[PDB]
Formats: structure tokens, C-alpha cells, sequence
């Protein structure tokens, strides 16, 4: 059976200075660009957060064709040819050398700030040789959260059992970028909208939503909401958990809505355990 | 979490004094004229290899840290990247800062805390649970103790004009505290003389640091 | 002469002596506000090339080197809009919002 | 003849000049026998050309260019033709003209 | 008797970067060009569309002539000579050799992005130094809902029964061809208009519109509408579904027009199971 | 005669010294005993200058494929001429110039 994980995972409230782009000619200008009701919104690179994840995964054991130096900063490949069927990176993330030119089995988005990017630069005095001169310069720094969109191939897996080390990737997700992550931001979700399902019709790909900056509660979008009503989104199939949890079992009429017979827990690690009993049991681990 | 900031300078220079708290604020104030009047601000305890003669030794480990508010870094980066202060008649040199997080541990502690009119243990602990309940805060209240046991008490010399005043204080730790309420903690902090480097809170680990010698 | 007035009438109000890089990275800033403001609107360039170059100047050359009272800093604050006083008084917080504001810019510090 | 080619040419010359400027810091910049990076930095100036994605970007860069080129003394006498013509026409038209005074400049030296 | 299904469709707005031009130097760039109103917008292949339909053909279950390998990314032949009356993908698709030719029973459109296109291009880099011809590369991206329009022969179909799940892999669409590593865009629609007739007359084309650039809202056009009232398009030949459906709810004197006695479902799920109970109907099934 | 077939020639001239810009980037790009690719690059070449949709498109490429050629005497000689040839023209005209000039540096070697 075809098996598929999407899922929406937000993070906490905090600043950001992460992706920089050109730096146009003082300013660490911030990776920003449009998103909904066309106001200014910073991004974070998909591809920073793969690293990342590949990071996690070299650390924790888990043999990885890519290891990070952490002190010369160069990646070194354990074996030329890629494979997959004995690597946790070739398996997972796939490769391209330009062999086999795997498709790699998960597929991430960009993570889209909450709120939208304002203002908020800030002063940063880099050192020079002239007579131990300091010359200010510019940094575009958000205070926001950041929630990106990823789905696993579950099947394409070369081994099955690998996707248990990827939630726990997510949940454990280490330091995004590094140096340039000049406020130490973390990327730990702080709450999670999981779909397991058998069919590739996705939805839920950027549920969380709150707008109106001057706070950071991070509610959840009424097109979400209305479309797990509707019929869409079977409860069963849904995994919703975090922060935003506690603001769900507030409201009204919840145990009357769909919404409740969703795979609902306050609490994260409930929600990973749960959920990979879910995966044990349907992938015959 | 991140919504505050502790300001890390590589710090270097003379010997330093253990109860160096008027010292060093003074002359910071002294080479940033807005620091005098700011609210929620605070400086932790310089770190190094003390002497015999109640001195410390800056090592490479030392760094004068400042936790600040992140709307209020703009006001205190100018005066202090780079910048260099004299203590008395020693020189002070201070790097490129870097920001640190306010991370959450199980247990916190701090070095030295002080309110007004409290000199005997029980009654600090009262008082500390006073300030403890003002927040919002849930946990238990421990004071750190000598190798005898007792309670350790510290103190600031406050070098006012000619004369200099005394200000007693006792290491707390308080542990069970959740860790938003943990965040609470670390930037509220009690005491209030955080300008005075005091009040400023850091997970337990220093506490047995600070409890070893 | 309004400039001149109002660096000596601000001396006795700030209760402080001066700091050489305050001053400097408060020029530094009107710099880096400059270039901005030149960045979005490229006319400016024309107006404000000499004192570009000169801030530019005076910002490589060591920071303790005093700076030239009218042919530099007057015109600096001139172009910017901006009184003496101002300059000499207002925190790096209240100048740099007044520059983006007088050079519309979207920076927020 | 032509006036607007008449713009065109002298926006040629202005590219040209502020990359001579560019080209002199950076030799200015180096030191001893290391070969001064200048295909390199052509590259370089053609790769961040391309990076633009309309109005804004690529006109900030073209004012930092200018910029960081030093004094131009054809945009001191064509201030207004120059800031007219940059911010009229099609930013397209404009990195194309760009990149022929890039591929322009060899002449001067 | 003939009958033709005709269905303007509209994606999830998301993050996509689906097809890429020519790569000048380093931009892969996203497929681009003039539409509505003489401003850019962004392009995605029908024949990607046409892949990601055969390839959901080929993943459950189901008789197709060309095999996607998914480990070698090759495509394979069952057989040299093709055979409409067997397999789905040759009936539905069509083949040229270059014998029958056949003609195709499905017909698409390139899908045009809702919101016209700008800027918003990616940074590459990779680890740290050692840097070699690959180590920068920028990729184009935009932010908008991508809207196609097809139409089906259904009396051409070799099978009469072929085109219920040829509706239920438009439903559950897998992934398009494109950068899915960084760039996963769910292609799972979210609001159908459908027309089930036996005329050859197809309106009912592009008609979902951007009421706010830069933006997400997606009503739908007032010449479409317009048309609706006037008289043609016959109500009961009309099928809506989706998250167009609230706002068509929203409108005032919605009950007094002729659309309100089209076939709505909010739930997209309902209204394919009319439509299909329909068309079985029809097909005598 | 004809200066326009004068500008012509040389432009011919100056994109024959450009593809042999690039020619010499390709041949210092490759390694080992691995065959520099010539016929593949010259049959790109002609398949990038086929693909092309009016003004910006071609245009665009015409100018970077003359910057990655790098230092071109013939296009130092005249700046005005050329210059404005690229400006004006129709991009076709200067298509089938440019293809010419593809057959046409072969004499070279």
C-alpha cells in the first residue's frame, strides 16, 4: 500500500536572521518575498532545513554518505558510488552526480514567516585590520514563526524502518544554518498537523495561520478548519498536537466538531509515539 | 525563549576583584551613558580562575554577558562593540559581541541575590517566595550552602562617593519550575539589582561550580 | 551659524563628556542611511556624492581623528535634514528612526 | 543625433567609469605578487547583473555600483539625462546596456 | 450519444517551482509568459499534467504500456505495439509511432498561474569551501495556485468505463514534474467546475480570477458568471466543487440565480460521487 | 563603403573574438584526457541562438554570451557603432549576423 506522511509543523516565537541573501551593499537583507493578502513575508530555505536533518542524522549514529567536519567545514564522502539501500542520507534525501539519480523519498517546502516582515533591522559593527577600525553595518533580524510543509514517499524508502528516525529528526531538527544564525533560533516544533494517508491528495499544506502581528498565539486557518468539517481530511487519518491544541480544546462545540475524533494530544511526544505504533503497525516493522 | 537576549563580550584585561559588581557597572556606565537609565537590564557574574587574594583571573572562558531586552540592544551596541573601559587603574577591552539565548533548564540558580530589610535565611526565603508568587512562578525554594552547610551569604560593596555602603545577599536555587515558568524566571530574575550584577539567574550547573569552591 | 549655536548651546545639556565613537558610529549610521536612501532613488546620488565620499573618508581614517566642524558634520546634517542638535543629542534609537523617516525608508532599528 | 541613443552612449561611459573605479580599489585592495582577481570580478559583476528580479533588485545594485565606483564625473555634467533615463525604460533594456558597457570598458586600458 | 466532461481546475496556493525553461546560467527559469491583462505570469506544462495522470495510473494498479522504473528513471514499453483496447494509458493518452496513432480521449490545457509573476528567485550555496562549478545555482519560484482546464472524449475511450478513475486521479493528482526536493507543491485540487454535456460547444474555460494580486483569493469571473445567468451553460449540466463554494454561498441573492441550480457540494468528495453516479448513468454502467 | 556593412563586418569580427573567449574558458575549464567539448558546445551555441522570443529574449543572451567572451579588441575599437547597431537592428537581422559569425570564425582556426 502506497503510503504517504505530509504534514504542517510550526515553531516557536523568537528572531530570525537566518537565510541572508546577497547583502546588497551593507544589509544582511533577510530572505523575504509575497505571500498572502500580498504583505512581505521572510522565508527559510528548504534546502537549510535538509541539511539539517542530514546533520541530525550523521550525529546520531545512522551511517550517512555525507559527514559534517564541524571544524575544516568540508563534507567528505565515506564511499564514492551512492547507496542508498546501506545509507540513511542517499536513501532518504537522494542524489544527483552528473549512477542511479535517486528521487529521494522526502520532499520539503520553504518555511513561511507567521507575521509579516516589517521592519526591524539591526546594528552590527564588523571588525577591520585599519587601526583596529569598526565599520557598522546592517542586519535585517524578523520575530516571527516560521511553518513549512514536507511529505514522505514512505514506499520509495529503500528501507521502511528508516522513517522512524526521520520524525524524530524533525522533532530533534539541530541548529539551522549556523554561524549565520546570529540569534540561536531553534527549530523544534512546537506544534504539528500530521496526515497519514494511502493516496497523494494532500491538503493541510500551510493550515497554521494566525496574521495580526501584535501577538504570537499562531491560530489555525478557517480553510483547515472548514475543510476537515466538510468531510475532507478523514479524522482518523489526522494528527494534530502542540500549543495549538490547548487553544483548540478551548472552543466551542468541539466535541460536537469533526475536528475531536481527530488524533488529537496536548502533548508532542504523545503524538510521536502514537504515530509511530501507527507506522510500525501499517509498514509491518 | 529567544525573546530575550543575553549580549556576550569576549572580555580581557587585569585581575578582577570577586565582588566587582558597582565596579564594573560604574565604569560601564561610564563608557555608555544609556545604560544609566535602563529598566530590564542585567549583567551575569564574569567567569574565570579566582585568586588567593579574593581576585579573579580572566581566562579564556571569561566574557562579560549582559542580558537585555532584544528592543534595546540598538541603544547599548553602539557604546560597547569594541569599546574599552578602565576599573579603577586597570584596562578593560571588549570584542565583537554575540547573542546567546535564554534557554529553559529543570532547576535554576543565582549567585547572589538581595532585597531591602531580609538578612536572616528564613525570612530571605520568605521573601524570595514573595517575589516568587509576583510572577507567576511554581517551584521550590533551596539556598546554597558552604562546605560547613551553612547558608552562603554574599556581598556588594557599593562604593558610593566618599563612604561605601554593605548589601548582603544569599545564593538561591529553586528547582520543579516548568520551563516557561523556568524563561519567566531567567528574565525576570529576583532581587532587582540586576544592574548591580546580582539578580540574574543561570541553569543549576554553576550552582555546583559555584558550591565545589 | 544655527549649527554652530546649537553645538554650543548642547554641550551643558547632555551632563556627560562626549564619546569619540559615538560620534563616529552616529555618522557611520547617517552613512549607512545615505546609501539606502541612494539605493532606492538614484538622483540622489548626484546630490550627495562629495559628502558621501567624505563620510566615507572620514569613517576609514582613524576614529580618534577629529572630525572638521563646518566642512564636514554641518553639511552631513544639513543634507540629511537634520539639526546639530539632533545629531549631538538624540539616542542611536530616536536618529535613526528620524533619518529613515526623513528619507522614507522602511528600516526599523 | 538621436537624443535618446545620445543617453544611452552616455550611460555607456558612466558604466565604464564606475567600474574603473571598482577596477582601481580592488587593485588598490591587493598586494605583492598575487595575480589582482579581474575576470574573476568580471564574472563576478556579470553573475550578480543576471540575479535581478525587476525594478527594485537591480536597481539598488545599479545605484551601489555607482556607488562603490567612486566619483563619476560624466554623471557630474549628466545628472538629470542620467537619472531620467535609469528611472524610465524597461529594467531589461537597462541590464542589457549594462552588460555591453561591461564588455565596453576593455577600450579604457 | 456523444458526451464530453469539460473542468476548469484550480491548485492549492503553496510555493511552486514546476517547470523550468532553459537554465541561462544559473536561474532555472520557472515557464513564463503574457497573459490576461499584459503582465507575466507563470506557466505549467499540460504534459507534466498528462505524466503525473499516467503515473497515477501506473501506481494503482491498472494496465499501462509505459512503466515509470522510479529507480533507474527510464520508461519501459509492455509491449512495442500499442493496444487501446487493454491498456488505460494508450487509450486514454494516445501514442504516436512514427499503425493507429489513435487520437487521445483526454485533452488539456497548460495550467496558468492565478496570481501573475514577478520576482522571487532562490539561493543555492552548499556546505562550505572547496566551492567547484556547482556550488552556486539560483532557482525561480512563485507563489501562486496554478489553474489548468481540460476536457475528455468520453464516447473516443476504447473502455467506456476508463474514465471514473481517470476522475480519480485528477482528484488525487500525485506530484508534478519539478523541484519537489525544495519545492513540494500539492497538486490536489481545491475547487472543480465540471460540465458533463453532449455538445462539443466548451465553455466553462479559465474563469477562476485573482480578486487581489499578490494575494489568495480566487473568485470566480464575472464574464463566467455573467454567461451562467444569461442563459447558456446549462445549470443542470454544471458541476462545483470546492472552496469556491463558500464564497459562491457569500454572494448575495445567490438563491435567486440560475447558478444556485447548478450541482454545488462544498465537499469535493460528495460532488465526484454525484458526478460519477451520473455519468454511470449515462454510460450504462 | 557602405558604413553600415562596415559596422556589420566588425560586428561579425568582435562575436567571432568572443566565441573565442569562450572557446579558451572551455578549454581551460576541462581536465585530464577527457575531449574538450567543441562540436557539442558550438551545436549548443546554434540551438540557444534558434530559441529565442523577441527583444529581451536573444538579447539578453547576445550580450552575456559577448561578456563571457571577455576582452574583445575589434568591439574596443568602436564603441559608439556597435553599440548602437545592438540598441537598434532587428534582433533577427542580428540573429542571422550572429549565426554568419558562427561559420564565419572557423577561419580563425
Amino acid at each position: 500500500p502506497n503510503y504517504y506522511l505530509y504534514g504542517t509543523v510550526l515553531t516557536r516565537y523568537g528572531l530570525a536572521s537566518l537565510n541572508h541573501d546577497i547583502r546588497r551593499g551593507n544589509k544582511t537583507i533577510l530572505q523575504k518575498g509575497y505571500w498572502n493578502n500580498g504583505k512581505i513575508h521572510s522565508f527559510v530555505g528548504s534546502s537549510a532545513i535538509r541539511w539539517a536533518l542530514r546533520f541530525y542524522l550523521q550525529k546520531q549514529g545512522y551511517l550517512v554518505n555525507r559527514v559534517w567536519d564541524e571544524e575544516e567545514h568540508i563534507n567528505r564522502l565515506t564511499s564514492e558510488d551512492f547507496d542508498p539501500e546501506k545509507f540513511y542520507d542517499d536513501d532518504i534525501f537522494g542524489f544527483a552526480l552528473l549512477p542511479n539519480q535517486r528521487m529521494g523519498a522526502l520532499g520539503m517546502n520553504m518555511a513561511v514567516s507567521l507575521t509579516p516582515y516589517d521592519g526591524a533591522v539591526k546594528l552590527g559593527a564588523k571588525s577591520g585590520r585599519e587601526k583596529d577600525s569598526t565599520s557598522l553595518h546592517f542586519t535585517e533580524y524578523h520575530a516571527t514563526r516560521y511553518q513549512y510543509y514536507f511529505g514522505i514517499d514512505a514506499t520509495h524508502l529503500k528501507d521502511f524502518s528508516r522513517i522512524l528516525p526521520m520524525i524524530d529528526g524533525i522533532m530533534n531538527l539541530p541548529k539551522v544554518g549556523g554561524s549565520s544564525n546570529i540569534f540561536n533560533y531553534p527549530f523544534c516544533p512546537d506544534s504539528l498537523v500530521f496526515q497519514w494517508t494511502n493516496h497523494f491528495a494532500s491538503y493541510i499544506s500551510y493550515c497554521f495561520e494566525y496574521c495580526d502581528p501584535k501577538s504570537k498565539e499562531a491560530k489555525l486557518s478557517q480553510e483547515f478548519i472548514d475543510e476537515v468539517e466538510c468531510g475532507q481530511i478523514d479524522p482518523s487519518k489526522l494528527w494534530i498536537g502542540g500549543t495549538i491544541v490547548k487553544d483548540l480544546q478551548q472552543l466551542d462545540n468541539f466535541e460536537s466538531s469533526p475536528l475531536n475524533k481527530a488524533h488529537i494530544y496536548r502533548n508532542r511526544n504523545e503524538m510521536i509515539e502514537a504515530l509511530k505504533t501507527v507506522i510500525k503497525r501499517d509498514l509491518g516493522l | 525563549s529567544e525573546e530575550y537576549v543575553d549580549l556576550t563580550f569576549k572580555l580581557r584585561g587585569a585581575p578582577i576583584p570577586l565582588d566587582n559588581g558597582y565596579l564594573t557597572y560604574a565604569a560601564l556606565s561610564r563608557i555608555c551613558p544609556p545604560l544609566h537609565e535602563l529598566k530590564s537590564i542585567g549583567i551575569h557574574p564574569i567567569a574565570g580562575i579566582p585568586t588567593r587574594n579574593n581576585l579573579l583571573e580572566l581566562t579564556a572562558q571569561s566574557r562579560l554577558k549582559i542580558r537585555i531586552y532584544h528592543q534595546q540592544i540598538p541603544l547599548i551596541y553602539p557604546y560597547l562593540a569594541g569599546q574599552a573601559f578602565h576599573i579603577g587603574q586597570n584596562f578593560y577591552q571588549l570584542d565583537i559581541p554575540d547573542y546567546k539565548p535564554l534557554i529553559s533548564s529543570e532547576s535554576v540558580y543565582s549567585r547572589l541575590v538581595i532585597i531591602k530589610g531580609f538578612q536572616d535565611s528564613t525570612n530571605f526565603i520568605e521573601a524570595v517566595q514573595r517575589q516568587m508568587d509576583n510572577l507567576g512562578i511554581q517551584g521550590k525554594i533551596e539556598l546554597l550552602t558552604r562546605q560547613d552547610g551553612t547558608p552562603q551569604r554574599r556581598q556588594l560593596t557599593i562604593n558610593k562617593e566618599g563612604k561605601q555602603f554593605k548589601v548582603r545577599g544569599f545564593g538561591v536555587k529553586i528547582s520543579e519550575l516548568n520551563p516557561e515558568d523556568s524563561l519567566t524566571l531567567q528574565e525576570q530574575g529576583i532581587g532587582g539589582k540586576r544592574k548591580m550584577m546580582c539578580g540574574i539567574f543561570v541553569p543549576a550547573t554553576r550552582s555546583k561550580e559555584e558550591e565545589e569552591t | 551659524i544655527q549649527g554652530i549655536s546649537e553645538l554650543i548651546a548642547l554641550t551643558p545639556q547632555l551632563g556627560y563628556k562626549p564619546i569619540p565613537i559615538e560620534l563616529t558610529r552616529k555618522l557611520q549610521l547617517i552613512l549607512l542611511v545615505f546609501e539606502q536612501a541612494i539605493g532606492k532613488d538614484v538622483k540622489l546620488l548626484g546630490d550627495l556624492g562629495g559628502i558621501m565620499e567624505s563620510l566615507r573618508i572620514a569613517s576609514t581614517t582613524n576614529q580618534s581623528q577629529p572630525y572638521h566642524l563646518v566642512k564636514l558634520i554641518i553639511p552631513v546634517c544639513e543634507k540629511a535634514k537634520i539639526s546639530v542638535f539632533q545629531l549631538f543629542g538624540s539616542d542611536f534609537k530616536e536618529l535613526g528612526k528620524i533619518l529613515f523617516g526623513n528619507f522614507s525608508l522602511e528600516l526599523k532599528l | 543625433n538621436s537624443e535618446e541613443d545620445k543617453q544611452y552612449l552616455i550611460f555607456i561611459k558612466v558604466f565604464q567609469q564606475a567600474m574603473k573605479g571598482n577596477f582601481a580599489k580592488i587593485y588598490a585592495k591587493t598586494e605583492e605578487g598575487k595575480d589582482p582577481p579581474i575576470k574573476k570580478k568580471v564574472e563576478r559583476l556579470r553573475a550578480e547583473l543576471n540575479y535581478c528580479y525587476d525594478e527594485l533588485s537591480f536597481k539598488e545594485y545599479l545605484s551601489d555600483f555607482l556607488v562603490r565606483g567612486g566619483l563619476n564625473k560624466y554623471f557630474n555634467e549628466h545628472q538629470e539625462e542620467i537619472a531620467l533615463l535609469i528611472k524610465k525604460s524597461p529594467w531589461q533594456e537597462i541590464r542589457i546596456w549594462s552588460l555591453l558597457a561591461i564588455a565596453s570598458y576593455k577600450p579604457k586600458d
